[PDB]
């Protein structure tokens, strides 16, 4: 996937390993090495009117 | 509760060992202390010796030291002792007894010395 | 699949109200076939 991968505050559980936001999307990871939680954000984007 | 059955009665010519066996029922020999008592007839019954449960495993009278040997065996669960160089003087009952090694709940248990239960004797014989 | 949880109940009905949902302790894998269950107890010997 495609993101940003930033420090979260989320408590996640110790079996738990990924996230999903209200959209049911990956919005968290737990890297397999070392044992933090990265949220990941999609990369900034937006609608271009001329 | 433990109940007790003897060997049969022997007689030997000196200068050779015996075999004396005590088998038990219930109660398995590693939760019991067993201790063997001769009883000689017209004097009373003295002490050959038997389990330690603190310092030391099992131990023997000091005027028969070097002399009597004591088994134990888990899988037929019985206790043999064995000794030699029979005496005249060896005419005598030799008995078997038994005790709970411990006592309590495994949080709070208290260390148990005695002879509780009595199995019935073997006459050891020593004659021409 | 084993799931467990521990909380702690001030003396009252065994089975009490609200939610406590169990974690997921453990999974086993096995592939056996299993109908019938027991319980093991710890019995403590007399000695008395
Ligand atoms: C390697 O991954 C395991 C988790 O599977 C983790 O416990 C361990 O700390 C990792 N090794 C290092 C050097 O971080």
């Amino acid at each position: 996937g495609t993101g940003v991968l930033t420090e979260s505050n989320k408590k996640f559980l110790p079996f738990q390993q990924f996230g999903r936001d209200i959209a049911d999307t990956t919005d968290a990871v737990r890297d397999p090495q070392t044992l933090e939680i990265l949220d990941i954000t999609p990369c900034s984007f937006g609608g271009v009117s001329v | 509760e433990v109940q007790l059955v003897e060997s049969g009665a022997e007689v030997k010519k000196p200068g050779a060992s015996v075999k004396v066996s005590c088998k038990v029922s219930g109660y398995t020999l590693t939760e019991l202390s067993m201790h063997w008592v001769r009883q000689a007839p017209g004097k009373g019954l003295e002490w050959m010796g038997g389990f330690d449960p603190e310092d030391g495993e099992t131990m023997y009278a000091q005027k028969f030291q070097g002399r009597v040997t004591m088994t134990e065996d888990t899988s037929t669960d019985t206790a043999y002792m064995e000794l030699s160089s029979l005496r005249s003087e060896d005419t005598a009952v030799y008995y078997c007894a038994t005790s709970t090694a411990v006592a309590g709940t495994p949080d709070l248990f208290d260390y148990y010395y005695g002879m509780d239960v009595w199995g019935q004797g073997t006459t050891v014989t020593v004659s021409s | 699949k084993i799931y467990s949880k521990h909380t702690p109940i001030n003396l009252g009905r065994d089975l009490p109200q609200g939610f406590s949902a169990l974690e997921p302790l453990v999974d086993l894998p096995i592939g056996i076939n299993i109908t019938r269950f027991q319980t093991l107890l710890a019995l403590h010997r007399s000695y008395l």
